[PDB]
């Protein structure tokens, strides 16, 4: 999974 | 709203409580109640809402994500018939999670962006919608799939083109959301290649606008280039 | 009951996927429904029980220990008033608490304990009871607390009796059983020499008979014995 | 901490 802030 | 007799300020003191002791669905309660007594919102208030929000929905995507994964193996050929169960419980956890999401568009809609005039509220919270449709989509299996996509596609767009009028490359409001944004494409839009695009932009104009930093803003700029880059490697 | 429309079968069957998702309330409101059944329960399902309040209630607890600790600090010399709210806010978190430890002595009162004639299930229904017990004692501070404790160390004292009537030395209820009652002495009742020689007794007796198990008891029993010395190690 | 099970 990608990384979101 | 069973937070109307609280203090504002109690809300938010108590909202940073919640947070210290990792109590998120109280901490996002609190801070809907904070909302709700119809005061914009500090830049502190705004990062309690995001983090509380994030985290009571960031547990409810894993738990998706596991049931839904379950619920695929269980529809392979060769996979014993179980009955409704696993179906029932992944629309259980589906529903609450599209609750919580209707809630932070809800506040968001009522009245959060209306009031937002400066491009570092308005941009935060355009991304928070972005983010909580991108959410819905990641659900969404019938008819209005294709229009919970755009209504996140429509509110990162607006986000994107007021941070690029009114904030610099390195604004980590403006990273975070391009970061989002690129995951939207890659993850949603199926437009891997919109993502890396993207991605790389960003990080390249922010790279390019570091030497204008104090220390402190260069640690938390660098902080979300490396996210970029992470999700670079992980895409190339 | 919320899940008394729902099948036992299904009901443990959404407890074990909850499980898998990490969702131990949702684990614990399955398991209850199962409970309210009126059927008795098997080993595996006393385990999910356990499983779920254990999770749900160990989270209360950290949580508390946290805006405990804030709240001592808040009334030490030369700390700055902040109002009622921390105080409000560990009240809070208290009450539900206590509202799961009753929900669970609850269960265990109507009618687990009372239907439960084997060793094994008497047992682990009865250190369950002194454990919500002990929980409700952590956070007990009036006049009922006294006789708080004595329910904790009643129950687990017929627990013990009965342990040592009747299961083997390293049988995991009764290693845990163990380790929780000198846990018991050493946090609620100052009692850290009845602890200790609790600990050291019951791990030397698990030593002397790990010879009659097989590799798979034998890993499990172990495993407790270790949870022991550890207690042993922190304890002196 | 101690441990409980
Ligand atoms: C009001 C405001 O300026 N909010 C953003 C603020 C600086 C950036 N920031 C962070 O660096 C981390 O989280 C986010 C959260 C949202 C967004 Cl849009 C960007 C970044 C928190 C620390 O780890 C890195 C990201 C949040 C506070
Ligand atoms: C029905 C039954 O036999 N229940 C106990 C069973 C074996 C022991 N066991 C464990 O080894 C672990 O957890 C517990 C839980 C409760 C009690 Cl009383 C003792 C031990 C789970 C794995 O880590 C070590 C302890 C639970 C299942
Ligand atoms: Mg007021
Ligand atoms: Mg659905
Ligand atoms: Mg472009
Ligand atoms: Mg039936
Ligand atoms: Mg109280
Ligand atoms: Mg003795």
């Amino acid at each position: 999974f990608p990384a979101t802030v | 709203g069973a937070m109307g007799s609280m203090e504002r300020a109690s809300l938010i003191q108590k909202a940073k409580l919640a947070e210290q002791a990792e109590r998120y669905e109280d901490m996002a309660a609190f801070m809907k109640g904070a909302v709700e007594k119809g005061e914009e919102l500090s830049c502190e208030e705004r990062n309690l809402l995001s983090v509380a929000y994030k985290n009571v929905v960031g547990g409810q995507r894993a738990a998706w994500r596991v049931l839904s994964s379950i619920e695929q193996k269980s529809n392979e050929e060769g996979s014993e018939e179980k009955g409704p169960e696993v179906r029932e419980y992944r629309e259980k956890v589906e529903t609450e999670l599209q609750g919580v999401c209707d809630t932070v568009l809800g506040l968001l809609d009522s009245h959060l962006i209306k009031e937002a005039g400066d491009a570092e509220s308005r941009v935060f919270y355009l991304k928070m919608k972005g983010d909580y449709y991108r959410y819905l989509a990641e659900v969404a299996t019938g008819d209005d799939k294709k229009r919970i996509i755009d209504s996140a596609r429509s509110a990162y767009q607006e986000a994107m083109d007021i941070s690029k009028k009114e904030m610099p490359p390195t604004n980590p409001i403006r990273l975070g959301l391009a970061l989002n944004f690129s995951v939207f494409h890659y993850e949603i839009a199926n437009s891997p290649e919109e993502a890396i695009s993207l991605a790389k932009t960003t990080f390249d104009e922010a790279m390019a606008d570091l030497h204008t930093l104090s220390e402190d803003s260069y640690k938390d700029s660098t902080l979300i280039m490396q996210l970029l880059r992470d999700n670079l490697t992980l895409w190339t």
